[PDB]
Protein backbone atom coordinates (compact mmCIF):
# COMPACT_ATOMS: atom_id res chain seq x y z
CA UNK A 1 0.00 0.00 0.00
CA UNK A 2 2.79 2.31 1.31
CA UNK A 3 0.40 5.24 1.52
CA UNK A 4 -2.17 4.32 4.17
CA UNK A 5 -2.82 5.24 7.79
CA UNK A 6 -1.30 1.86 8.81
CA UNK A 7 1.91 2.63 6.91
CA UNK A 8 2.04 6.04 8.65
CA UNK A 9 1.28 4.38 12.05
CA UNK A 10 4.06 1.83 11.71
CA UNK A 11 6.55 4.54 10.75
CA UNK A 12 5.74 6.67 13.78
CA UNK A 13 6.22 3.66 16.09
CA UNK A 14 9.60 3.04 14.46
CA UNK A 15 10.47 6.68 15.01
CA UNK A 16 9.41 6.33 18.65
CA UNK A 17 11.59 3.28 19.23
CA UNK A 18 14.54 4.93 17.49
CA UNK A 19 14.43 7.94 19.84
CA UNK A 20 14.37 5.74 22.95
CA UNK A 21 16.89 3.31 21.38
CA UNK A 22 16.99 1.74 24.84
CA UNK A 23 15.27 -1.61 24.89
CA UNK A 24 14.64 -3.97 27.73
CA UNK A 25 13.28 -7.19 26.18
CA UNK A 26 13.65 -9.37 23.11
CA UNK A 27 10.23 -8.38 21.68
CA UNK A 28 11.05 -4.64 21.79
CA UNK A 29 14.29 -5.06 19.79
CA UNK A 30 12.72 -7.57 17.37
CA UNK A 31 9.80 -5.20 16.74
CA UNK A 32 12.23 -2.38 15.93
CA UNK A 33 14.46 -4.57 13.72
CA UNK A 34 11.29 -5.83 12.11
CA UNK A 35 9.94 -2.36 11.46
CA UNK A 36 13.33 -1.36 9.96
CA UNK A 37 13.24 -4.37 7.66
CA UNK A 38 9.70 -3.48 6.59
CA UNK A 39 10.48 0.22 6.02
CA UNK A 40 13.49 -0.73 3.88
CA UNK A 41 11.38 -3.10 1.80
CA UNK A 42 8.30 -0.90 1.36
CA UNK A 43 10.29 2.34 0.67
CA UNK A 44 13.61 0.92 -0.64
CA UNK A 45 15.80 2.74 1.87
CA UNK A 46 15.22 4.57 5.15
CA UNK A 47 17.64 6.45 7.47
CA UNK A 48 18.06 3.93 10.33
CA UNK A 49 19.93 0.68 10.78
CA UNK A 50 18.96 -2.57 12.41
CA UNK A 51 20.41 -2.86 15.94
CA UNK B 1 22.93 35.45 -13.30
CA UNK B 2 25.78 34.37 -10.89
CA UNK B 3 24.87 30.79 -9.78
CA UNK B 4 23.34 30.54 -13.35
CA UNK B 5 25.08 29.10 -16.44
CA UNK B 6 24.22 28.59 -20.15
CA UNK B 7 24.89 26.07 -22.85
CA UNK B 8 23.80 26.12 -26.46
CA UNK B 9 21.98 23.39 -28.36
CA UNK B 10 21.04 23.02 -32.02
CA UNK B 11 17.27 23.06 -31.71
CA UNK B 12 14.69 25.20 -30.08
CA UNK B 13 15.12 26.53 -27.43
CA UNK B 14 18.79 26.76 -28.39
CA UNK B 15 19.99 28.02 -25.05
CA UNK B 16 19.57 26.01 -21.82
CA UNK B 17 19.95 28.05 -18.66
CA UNK B 18 20.83 26.12 -15.40
CA UNK B 19 21.79 26.46 -11.74
CA UNK B 20 25.39 25.32 -10.86
CA UNK B 21 24.12 22.23 -9.06
CA UNK B 22 23.13 20.70 -12.50
CA UNK B 23 26.65 20.92 -14.00
CA UNK B 24 27.67 17.27 -14.18
CA UNK B 25 24.63 16.26 -16.30
CA UNK B 26 24.80 19.00 -18.94
CA UNK B 27 27.32 17.56 -21.25
CA UNK B 28 25.04 14.53 -21.78
CA UNK B 29 21.76 16.56 -21.73
CA UNK B 30 23.06 18.66 -24.59
CA UNK B 31 24.14 15.59 -26.50
CA UNK B 32 20.83 13.77 -26.00
CA UNK B 33 18.60 16.76 -26.55
CA UNK B 34 20.38 17.31 -29.98
CA UNK B 35 19.72 13.78 -31.20
CA UNK B 36 15.97 13.99 -30.41
CA UNK B 37 14.82 17.56 -30.47
CA UNK B 38 14.02 17.59 -34.30
CA UNK B 39 11.58 14.71 -33.95
CA UNK B 40 9.92 16.00 -30.81
CA UNK B 41 9.63 19.59 -32.08
CA UNK B 42 7.46 18.32 -35.01
CA UNK B 43 4.45 18.29 -32.61
CA UNK B 44 3.05 21.25 -30.67
CA UNK B 45 3.97 20.69 -26.92
CA UNK B 46 2.95 21.36 -23.35
CA UNK B 47 4.84 23.26 -22.15
CA UNK B 48 6.30 25.46 -25.01
CA UNK B 49 9.90 24.66 -25.99
CA UNK B 50 11.20 27.82 -24.30
CA UNK B 51 9.96 26.37 -20.95
CA UNK B 52 11.20 22.77 -21.31
CA UNK B 53 14.15 23.29 -19.03
CA UNK B 54 13.20 26.18 -16.75
CA UNK B 55 13.24 23.80 -13.74
CA UNK B 56 16.98 23.33 -14.20
CA UNK B 57 17.44 26.81 -12.57
CA UNK B 58 16.31 25.46 -9.19
CA UNK B 59 19.17 24.59 -6.81
CA UNK B 60 19.47 20.88 -5.66
CA UNK B 61 21.85 21.15 -2.63
CA UNK B 62 19.06 22.54 -0.45
CA UNK B 63 16.52 19.91 -1.62
CA UNK B 64 15.29 17.07 0.64
CA UNK B 65 12.10 15.98 -1.20
CA UNK B 66 11.29 15.55 -4.85
CA UNK B 67 7.56 15.39 -5.67
CA UNK B 68 7.45 13.78 -9.16
CA UNK B 69 4.71 13.49 -11.78
CA UNK B 70 5.12 11.45 -15.00
CA UNK B 71 4.86 14.34 -17.51
CA UNK B 72 3.43 17.79 -17.77
CA UNK B 73 -0.15 18.89 -17.77
CA UNK B 74 -1.35 17.96 -21.26
CA UNK B 75 -2.44 21.62 -21.52
CA UNK B 76 -1.12 24.86 -20.06
CA UNK B 77 2.12 23.48 -18.66
CA UNK B 78 4.28 26.34 -17.42
CA UNK B 79 7.54 24.33 -17.35
CA UNK B 80 7.30 24.25 -13.54
CA UNK B 81 5.76 20.96 -12.52
CA UNK B 82 2.30 21.03 -11.01
CA UNK B 83 2.06 24.81 -11.31
CA UNK B 84 -1.29 26.21 -12.29
CA UNK B 85 -0.70 30.02 -11.93
CA UNK B 86 -4.51 30.72 -11.77
CA UNK B 87 -5.16 27.65 -9.63
CA UNK B 88 -7.38 25.80 -12.12
CA UNK B 89 -5.78 22.40 -12.89
CA UNK B 90 -7.42 19.49 -10.92
CA UNK B 91 -4.28 17.75 -9.71
CA UNK B 92 -2.98 20.87 -7.99
CA UNK B 93 -6.44 21.72 -6.55
CA UNK B 94 -6.69 18.20 -5.14
CA UNK B 95 -3.18 18.48 -3.57
CA UNK B 96 -4.04 21.85 -2.00
CA UNK B 97 -7.14 20.03 -0.69
CA UNK B 98 -5.03 17.27 1.02
CA UNK B 99 -2.87 19.90 2.67
CA UNK B 100 -5.85 22.01 3.85
CA UNK B 101 -7.12 18.94 5.72
CA UNK B 102 -3.58 18.14 6.99
CA UNK B 103 -2.36 21.66 8.14
CA UNK B 104 -5.89 23.00 8.83
CA UNK B 105 -5.87 26.19 6.71
CA UNK B 106 -9.27 26.52 4.90
CA UNK B 107 -8.80 30.05 3.43
CA UNK B 108 -6.37 30.19 0.46
CA UNK B 109 -6.32 31.63 -3.09
CA UNK B 110 -3.77 29.17 -4.60
CA UNK B 111 -1.08 26.51 -4.07
CA UNK B 112 2.39 25.89 -5.52
CA UNK B 113 4.88 23.09 -4.72
CA UNK B 114 7.68 25.16 -6.29
CA UNK B 115 7.80 27.72 -3.46
CA UNK B 116 7.96 25.19 -0.61
CA UNK B 117 11.31 25.14 1.10
CA UNK B 118 13.34 21.97 0.43
CA UNK B 119 10.97 20.55 -2.20
CA UNK B 120 11.63 20.26 -5.94
CA UNK B 121 8.49 19.41 -8.03
CA UNK B 122 9.45 17.45 -11.11
CA UNK B 123 8.16 15.85 -14.35
CA UNK B 124 9.73 12.61 -15.41
CA UNK B 125 9.14 13.51 -19.06
CA UNK B 126 9.69 17.19 -19.89
CA UNK B 127 7.01 17.71 -22.61
CA UNK B 128 3.98 16.04 -24.02
CA UNK B 129 2.26 16.63 -27.42
CA UNK B 130 -0.66 19.03 -26.74
CA UNK B 131 -3.74 17.30 -25.19
CA UNK B 132 -2.05 13.87 -25.08
CA UNK B 133 -0.34 12.48 -21.95
CA UNK B 134 2.79 10.34 -22.24
CA UNK B 135 2.95 11.22 -25.95
CA UNK B 136 6.75 12.04 -25.85
CA UNK B 137 7.92 9.25 -23.55
CA UNK B 138 10.05 7.59 -26.23
CA UNK B 139 11.83 10.85 -26.97
CA UNK B 140 12.62 11.79 -23.41
CA UNK B 141 13.65 8.30 -22.18
CA UNK B 142 17.46 8.46 -21.73
CA UNK B 143 17.34 12.10 -20.51
CA UNK B 144 14.60 11.53 -17.97
CA UNK B 145 16.70 8.76 -16.44
CA UNK B 146 19.78 10.93 -16.34
CA UNK B 147 18.04 13.88 -14.66
CA UNK B 148 16.15 11.89 -12.10
CA UNK B 149 19.32 9.97 -11.06
CA UNK B 150 20.95 13.31 -10.37
CA UNK B 151 18.06 14.62 -8.39
CA UNK B 152 18.09 11.54 -6.16
CA UNK B 153 21.74 12.14 -5.23
CA UNK B 154 20.48 15.18 -3.31
CA UNK B 155 17.04 14.31 -2.01
CA UNK B 156 16.28 12.07 0.92
CA UNK B 157 12.73 11.14 -0.37
CA UNK B 158 11.42 10.72 -3.90
CA UNK B 159 7.55 10.93 -3.97
CA UNK B 160 6.02 9.77 -7.28
CA UNK B 161 2.27 10.31 -7.93
CA UNK B 162 0.85 7.62 -10.24
CA UNK B 163 0.75 3.93 -9.22
CA UNK B 164 0.65 2.68 -12.80
CA UNK B 165 2.75 5.48 -14.32
CA UNK B 166 5.55 4.71 -11.77
CA UNK B 167 5.10 1.02 -11.00
CA UNK B 168 8.66 0.17 -12.15
CA UNK B 169 10.53 3.35 -11.08
CA UNK B 170 13.17 1.39 -9.09
CA UNK B 171 14.56 0.16 -12.40
CA UNK B 172 15.41 3.76 -13.43
CA UNK B 173 17.88 4.38 -10.55
CA UNK B 174 21.53 3.48 -9.91
CA UNK B 175 21.69 3.38 -6.11
CA UNK B 176 18.56 3.14 -3.96
CA UNK B 177 16.73 6.08 -2.37
CA UNK B 178 13.71 6.43 -0.09
CA UNK B 179 10.97 5.97 -2.76
CA UNK B 180 7.23 6.29 -2.25
CA UNK B 181 4.72 5.71 -5.08
CA UNK B 182 1.32 7.17 -4.24
CA UNK B 183 -1.98 7.66 -6.03
CA UNK B 184 -2.58 10.16 -8.81
CA UNK B 185 -4.92 12.97 -7.50
CA UNK B 186 -7.23 12.20 -10.41
CA UNK B 187 -7.39 8.46 -9.32
CA UNK B 188 -10.74 6.58 -9.15
CA UNK B 189 -12.69 5.98 -5.93
CA UNK B 190 -11.24 9.08 -4.12
CA UNK B 191 -8.03 7.00 -3.38
CA UNK B 192 -5.88 10.15 -3.15
CA UNK B 193 -8.33 11.60 -0.62
CA UNK B 194 -7.07 8.90 1.85
CA UNK B 195 -3.43 8.69 0.52
CA UNK B 196 -1.17 10.07 3.34
CA UNK B 197 2.08 10.55 1.54
CA UNK B 198 2.61 14.10 2.79
CA UNK B 199 2.64 12.97 6.43
CA UNK B 200 4.65 9.80 5.59
CA UNK B 201 7.44 11.75 3.94
CA UNK B 202 7.85 13.82 7.03
CA UNK B 203 8.28 10.81 9.27
CA UNK B 204 10.67 9.35 6.78
CA UNK B 205 12.76 12.52 6.88
CA UNK B 206 12.84 12.54 10.67
CA UNK B 207 14.28 9.07 10.32
CA UNK B 208 17.09 10.53 8.12
CA UNK B 209 17.67 13.39 10.64
CA UNK B 210 16.38 15.85 8.13
CA UNK B 211 13.98 18.55 8.88
CA UNK B 212 10.37 18.00 7.94
CA UNK B 213 8.68 19.79 5.07
CA UNK B 214 6.46 22.72 5.81
CA UNK B 215 3.58 21.91 3.41
CA UNK B 216 1.72 25.11 4.30
CA UNK B 217 4.37 27.50 2.82
CA UNK B 218 2.95 26.42 -0.57
CA UNK B 219 -0.39 28.18 0.03
CA UNK B 220 -1.08 31.47 -1.74
CA UNK B 221 -3.36 33.86 0.12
Amino acid sequence: AMTSSADLTNLKELLSLYKSLRFSDSAAIEKYNSLVEWGTSTYAKIGVQKV
Amino acid sequence: QDPMNSVTVSHAPYTITYHDDWEPVMSQLVEFYNEVASWLLRDETSPIPDKFFIQLKQPLRNKRVCVCGIDPYPKDGTGVPFESPNFTKKSIKEIASSISRLTGVIDYKGYNLNIIDGVIPWNYYLSCKLGETKSHAIYWDKISKLLLQHITKHVSVLYCLGKTDFSNIRAKLESPVTTIVGYHPAARDRQFEKDRSFEIINVLLELDNKVPINWAQGFIY
